[PDB]
């Protein structure tokens, strides 16, 4: 629909690289 | 009805490709690059003036609204902590350092990491903490069916597949306890009021995820708010309690399609969905009994708005999809299962899951659901960002924020409980107490600070009249 090509539009690039580079530190 | 409530949330923050870049410098570049200081008698960490708190909490930036009075308010206030958030973030950019600096209103890396959104309540301190346990771990276990804002990946660790309901349910442990960052407890017994502990108890709730929805945000708040009414009066006469509670919470969680039934004490088996329903009609009763129709319109409309969730839910929970984080999240990732025949492993969907809650308006998918108008809204914009700015006015935030606007350069600091002076040819610190939350207001202070035209005027008009405008 034409939701799923708005978000298509905004999707962060090399999106394996992204997810595997998201790591946080332990908060509350 | 009314209660002084307020949120506390911790962003996820990330820089990527730079190598000097650590959690704790990055957390303080946003702090410091938005904006007196705290009075806790090391870390980035001021006060607003909106009488919000921004700071750095366990190298995470960390945004708690100023005190408010009603789930409107603290839907209003902790939006404007994501505009705050966002901006802070831009103008972080503009350092010598030149970080772009990407900030997350979630819980979890979906790698075994959680961070927290925590939701703080006023209570009497009559009222028994076993009736608070006992009457809240099965509100607390199935309020995520309307609440949770989704998570691809099963378990703490991410290793299963699948979606669920919420963030926060796999890294919680036990049912009492102390702790917020491991062993994590369903209720946490913290009891921290910056209030006098003789009155009131602080309840510092911290099994919720962040919300994007204004919607959920307003139904978290506003109906924990009437369940902790109804405790306070000894009003709940049935047993709610459940079996493994930890354990349920999981497998409500793990359950989207929102069947898993609970195992009672009483030997009820019911829903997530159908023992919120009996929750909202003890609600119900409670505010027919105390009321009649002389019922406030906020409300009977946090009853409304509750009653015609739990039906929709039990229905079908995709007409939810533009009110509800997990329902929507869920939409954009079904619709990519669909047109791509993703599993649930695919990292794509782990994107939608992370990006959902990026705070800038151009690459955050709720934030462009909103501004395509596929998301129901609760409040508008031109008034959250006046919230950026301007404190609530029937709480002591008043008094502190208005402080920090007009006599900002004489503000040595401030906390929820003080705000301290340092006027012009004085060796000595003017501390003002700000001990009770409902004080401090417009309409106690609002004349006398228009009036005053230095921070020394107004601390000279308020000697002496400590338990008048304050206590
Ligand atoms: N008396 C009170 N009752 C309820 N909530 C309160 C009271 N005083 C302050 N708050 C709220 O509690 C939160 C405290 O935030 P914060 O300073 O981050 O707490 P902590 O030091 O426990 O992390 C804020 O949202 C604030 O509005
Ligand atoms: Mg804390
Ligand atoms: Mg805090
Ligand atoms: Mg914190
Ligand atoms: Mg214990
Ligand atoms: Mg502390």
């Amino acid at each position: 629909d034409a939701i799923l090509d708005e978000i298509d539009d905004v999707l962060e690039e090399n999106a394996e690289e992204f997810v595997r580079s998201y790591i946080q530190k332990g908060g509350e | 009805m009314h209660r002084v409530m307020g949120i506390e949330t911790e962003y996820g923050i990330s820089v990527p490709h730079q190598p000097n870049a650590n959690a704790m410098a990055a957390s303080s570049q946003v702090v410091n690059a938005y904006a007196a200081r705290w009075d806790f008698e090391g870390l980035a960490n001021v006060i607003l003036t909106n009488g919000a708190r921004l700071y750095v909490d366990h190298a995470h930036p960390e945004y708690s609204t100023p005190e408010v009075t009603n789930p409107r308010d603290a839907v209003l206030w902790d939006k404007a902590g994501e505009r705050i958030m966002a901006e802070a973030a831009r103008r972080a950019a503009d350092l010598p350092m030149g970080w772009t600096i990407q900030l997350y209103k979630n819980n979890t890396d979906n790698k075994g990491a959680s961070y927290g959104c925590h939701e703080n309540y006023l209570m009497n301190r009559s009222t028994p903490f076993a009736d608070i346990v006992r009457h809240l771990i099965p509100f607390f276990v199935t309020r995520q069916v309307f609440c949770g804002a989704g998570r691809v990946g099963i378990g703490a660790d991410g290793r299963g597949e699948g979606f669920q309901l919420s963030q926060r349910a796999d890294f919680f442990e036990v049912e009492v306890g102390l702790e917020t960052t491991l062993k994590r407890p369903i209720i946490n017994t913290r009891d921290e009021p910056h209030a006098d502990p003789e009155k009131y108890r602080r309840l510092h709730v911290i099994i919720g995820d962040a919300n994007m929805s204004e919607i959920a945000t307003y139904l978290k708040l506003g109906t924990t708010a009437l369940v902790l009414a109804m405790i306070e009066d000894g009003f709940l006469s049935q047993d709610f309690s459940v079996e493994s509670p930890v354990g349920a919470l999981r497998a409500v969680s793990h359950d989207p399609t929102l069947r898993y039934q609970l195992r009672l004490h009483d030997g009820r088996r019911l829903t997530a969905v159908q023992l919120q329903m009996e929750y909202l009609e003890q609600a119900r009763k409670y505010v027919e009994d105390r009321f009649g129709t002389d019922v406030d319109d906020m409300t009977r409309d946090v009853l409304d708005r509750w009653e015609t969730t739990l039906v929709r839910l039990a229905d079908d929970p995709m007409q939810l999809s533009r009110d509800l984080d997990w329902v929507a999240k869920l939409s954009i990732l079904e619709g990519y299962r669909q047109r791509e025949n993703l599993p649930w492993s695919a990292h794509k969907l782990q994107l939608v899951d992370l990006q959902y809650h990026d705070v800038r308006p151009d690459r955050g998918l709720y934030n462009r659901l909103v501004a395509r108008g596929r998301m129901n809204l609760l409040v508008d914009e031109a008034a959250v960002r006046t919230a950026m700015h301007e404190p609530p006015n029937d709480t002591r935030a008043y008094f502190r924020g208005r402080c920090l606007a007009k006599f900002g350069a004489e503000i040595a600091a401030a906390s929820w409980d003080s705000v301290i002076f340092d006027l012009p040819g004085r060796d000595s610190l003017q501390r003002v107490p700000t001990l009770e939350p409902l004080r401090g207001t417009r309409a106690h202070v609002g004349d006398l600070l228009d009036r005053c035209r230095s921070a020394t005027e107004l601390v000279a008009a308020l000697t002496g009249g400590e338990n008048l405008y304050f206590q």
